[PDB]
């Protein structure tokens, strides 16, 4: 668990989990239970915060840019699968700012 | 998709 790897979890993830939008991505979309029946043949790598999350508390990780990919993977999945319009959208923009801006913070490994 | 989340 590098430094950077440990600031994901200790500020990048738990920044974006206070997040009043941030609830729809902490767990895995469940396509069944919302009736997106066609979820998974579009979403080939799904991805979300909590399991990122549980990678991170876990080691999973070998570098930070792997758990940078993760992130990338969840909010791109959500505008593939969505439309400009919708709230989905509209919160996964406002936590993909967040992101931006608090990765930019993280320290260098020494 | 996902309808009204506010």
């Amino acid at each position: 668990k590098t430094n950077q790897l440990q600031y994901m979890q200790n500020v990048v993830v738990k920044t974006l989990w206070k997040h009043q939008f941030a609830w729809p991505f902490y767990q895995p979309v469940d396509a069944i239970k919302l009736n997106l029946p066609d979820y998974h043949k579009i979403i080939k790598n799904p991805m979300d915060m909590g399991t990122i999350k549980k990678r991170l508390e876990n080691n999973y990780y070998w570098s930070a840019s792997e758990c940078m990919q993760d992130f990338n993977t969840m909010f791109t999945n959500c505008y593939i699968y969505n439309k400009p319009t919708d709230d989905i959208v509209l919160m996964a923009q406002a936590l993909e700012k967040i992101f931006l801006q608090k990765v930019a913070q993280m320290p260098q490994e020494e | 998709a996902k309808g009204l989340l506010l």
